[PDB]
């Protein structure tokens, strides 16, 4: 079984998104991204009209939401610059100014320059999650002074 | 004149299709694959009657079926999966008492090491596609699991690889919610700080190969200039992964589950798998060697765990 959800915006205007039972908040945000082109991390979602917040990894079908239910989306475009730490294999955290809208790829460029290593010989993690080049920094929920780890890539054949 | 085939995305929900033999598969289903072979621009042969073909999700039914199986909406996935499989079905999968490696081909030593490791740690995947393939990999039919591992990790057949990177990518698709780690960091200026970790971070550490060292303390550089001591206070998980830059390390039989050996540099290199069975096995792809003792450049070591509390 698939099912359809109604997204109410604070502009007033509604639209519909197609889900499956096993889908949670990540995929809803990714489906909204599809239809109105807003980064997942810039979307605040809550049940309408109850106005209770969504559980981040448990499925939407598991919570209140079923077919014919409605969800409120409000969009925080705020893109203020912030300081993040990027620690190397030695342990030396260096400070980089970034915006949650700029891509992981763009951050590697900066770290590659400062630590003097080709961009494709290391990968970044935040809280054990690998950072994917093409995605924006905001996806990984970086706060001011959050610490990104630099991992040297072994090249086994 | 026509034949009858099955289109699918999961190999669970089969859809009966009648194909006009004058047109390509591509002209009727879009991108189409027979066991990883791209048959998009191929006209139907007679020998195709009753066989199953994978297709790009191109309607709201196939899309629901596909996400329910793979836990991804990524439109490129079946492309990269089927492209990988087309190579992985042509590899050889030698066993030692049901433990399945891969004969070296297309720089696959890291995959082989990962594959061997995955068969010896208690891990529960969330995408049914990975769980299904993971149960058939333990049974010996492991070509499919390898293609899924390549796709999910977004690596290709031929590309060089890192075992720790690969496990880091897979562990995101595993249920590690019951896993919990409690550490104490003991500075002389910050004081003592106790942090509780959950999921992936509760089972991976980079800094030491020794689990016994991590339990009684390791020196790390702190924010406050000089050297703090990090040690393990409580651990609740079915396994732990301990990684460190490749170093000459002695593996004592019965004191660990399995380990990754890396011989090379940060340009080119080669992985071997070391596992503790009745003696120490060294599995270099298809080649097996037994020894009562082992020394070599170890980078990753997996241990068996249930629930540990410290005595400090
Ligand atoms: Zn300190």
């Amino acid at each position: 079984a698939g099912w359809d959800l109604t997204v109410k915006m604070l502009a007033g205007n509604e639209f519909q998104v197609s889900l499956s039972s096993s889908m949670s908040v990540s995929e809803l945000k990714a489906q909204i991204t599809q239809k109105i082109g807003v980064h997942a991390f810039q979307q605040r979602l809550a049940v309408h009209p109850s106005g209770v917040a969504l559980q981040d990894r448990v499925p939407l079908a598991s919570q209140g939401l079923g077919p014919g239910s409605t969800v409120l989306l409000v969009v925080d475009k705020c893109d203020e610059p912030l300081s993040i730490l990027v620690r190397n294999n030695k342990g030396r955290s260096s400070t980089y100014e970034v915006r949650l809208t700029q891509t992981v790829a763009h951050l590697k460029q900066q770290v590659s320059g400062l630590e003097g290593v080709q961009d494709d010989l290391f990968w970044l993690t935040f809280e054990g999650k690998p950072l994917e080049d093409q995605l924006p920094l905001g996806e990984y929920g970086l706060k001011p002074l959050s610490t990104v780890f630099m991992n040297l890539r072994l090249r086994g054949g | 004149r026509t034949i009858k085939v099955f289109t699918t995305v999961d190999n669970i929900n089969l859809h009966t299709q009648v194909v006009d033999m004058s047109m390509t598969y591509g002209q009727q289903f879009g991108p189409t694959y027979l066991d990883g072979a791209d048959v998009t621009k191929i006209k139907p042969h007679n020998s195709h009657e009753g066989k199953t073909f994978y297709v790009l999700p191109n309607d709201d039914t196939l899309r629901v079926e596909a996400f329910e199986y793979y836990h991804t909406t990524d439109p490129s996935f079946l492309g990269r999966y089927m492209s990988a499989l087309n190579h992985t079905k042509k590899w050889k999968y030698p066993q030692v008492n049901g433990l399945t490696s891969i004969k070296w081909a297309d720089n696959n030593s890291y995959l082989a090491t990962a594959l061997l490791t995955l068969q010896q740690i208690e891990l529960k995947f969330n995408p049914p596609a990975l769980q299904d393939a993971y149960y058939r990999a333990r049974a010996g039919e492991a070509a499919n699991f390898c293609a899924l591992i390549l796709a999910y990790c977004n690596k290709t057949v031929g590309e060089l690889g890192d075992v720790r990177e690969t496990m880091s990518y897979l562990f995101q698709h595993a249920n590690l919610d019951s896993c919990k780690r409690v550490l104490n960091v003991v500075c002389k200026t910050c004081g003592q700080q106790q942090t509780t970790l959950k999921g992936v971070e509760a089972v991976m550490y980079m800094g030491t190969l020794s689990y016994e060292q991590f339990k009684k303390g390791v020196q790390i550089p702190c924010t406050c200039g000089k050297q703090a001591t990090k040690y393990l206070v409580q651990q609740e998980s079915p396994f732990v992964m301990m990684s460190a830059p490749p170093a000459q390390y002695e593996l004592k039989h019965g004191t660990f589950t399995c380990a990754s050996e890396y011989t090379g540099n940060y340009q080119c290199g080669h992985y071997k798998h070391i596992t503790s069975k009745e003696t120490l096995y060294c599995i270099d792809g298809a080649l097996l060697t037994k020894s009562s003792e082992y020394k070599g450049p170890i980078t990753d070591v997996f241990y068996k765990e249930n629930s540990y509390t410290t005595t400090i």
